[PDB]
């Protein structure tokens, strides 16, 4: 999960 | 915003823009004339040189700034891996008189659900291309809400959405919501009504094996009540  | 169409100005009168040093970070939602609900993941920072401005469309464009006087994290919220109560209310350190241009969307029921199909957009001003820098004006995309079961196969999300996230899917390979983009609201059905706050992705904005999700809102109206004040 890269977190925007 | 990749691949999404221009506003029109001022059509979206609740999107906030919370700042660094006059440097967008993320959009957020007007939800009371002194409360934007934003996401908590956007708030891993030095809160003095932070600013939310209101009823924007270019971004460098003055609109109306406020300082905030409270962060308030979702009290269960994990960061990553967990990324869970991804919800954070900022407190203005003024009181928003609804106008033309700035103006709050109200809350979903607690009771609704976010099903299936359910056609709704999103707005921002993140980044229009991967690898690329932000938008000059506030964009938006249509998003589908797919179903989750389905986003959780182990080629997707590979499990780990829980019951309060909403998957997201574009018409086209080729859109998606991207860096700059979180906290922004999304928005569902006929009568443009908040169903959720963007969340996060994978590296690469576009993955279509990592769909976009968002928080649902209406598992959080008791506590966005709590905590600002109001039933």
């Amino acid at each position: 999960k890269v977190p925007l | 915003i990749i691949g999404g169409r221009e506003v029109i100005p001022h059509s979206r009168p609740y999107m906030a823009s919370l700042q660094r040093n006059g440097s967008h970070l993320c959009g957020g939602v007007l939800v009371h004339p002194k409360w934007v609900l934003t996401a908590a993941h956007c708030l891993a920072q030095r809160m003095a040189q932070l600013r939310l401005v209101l009823g924007l469309h270019t971004l460098d464009s003055p609109g109306l700034t406020f300082h905030i006087k409270a962060a308030i994290q979702h009290p269960r919220y994990k960061p990553v891996p967990a990324l869970e109560n991804d919800l954070a209310l900022l407190q203005l350190d003024g009181k928003v008189k609804p106008s033309r241009t700035i103006r709050p969307l109200a809350l979903p029921s607690k009771r609704q659900v976010v099903a299936a199909g359910t056609r709704c957009s999103m707005a921002g001003w993140g980044l229009t291309h991967q690898g690329g820098r932000l938008s000059r004006v506030l964009r938006e995309l249509d998003l589908q809400v797919l179903d989750t079961r389905m986003c959780n196969n182990s080629r997707f999300w590979n499990g780990s959405l829980s019951p309060s996230m909403v998957c997201l899917a574009a018409d086209s390979k080729d859109q998606a919501p991207c860096k700059g983009d979180s906290g922004g609201p999304l928005v569902c059905g006929k009568g443009r009504v908040l169903a959720g706050v963007l969340s996060f992705s994978s590296r690469v904005c576009t993955d279509i094996f990592k769909p976009p999700v968002a928080t649902a809102v209406a598992p959080y109206v008791s506590w966005i009540r709590k905590v600002t004040g109001r039933s």
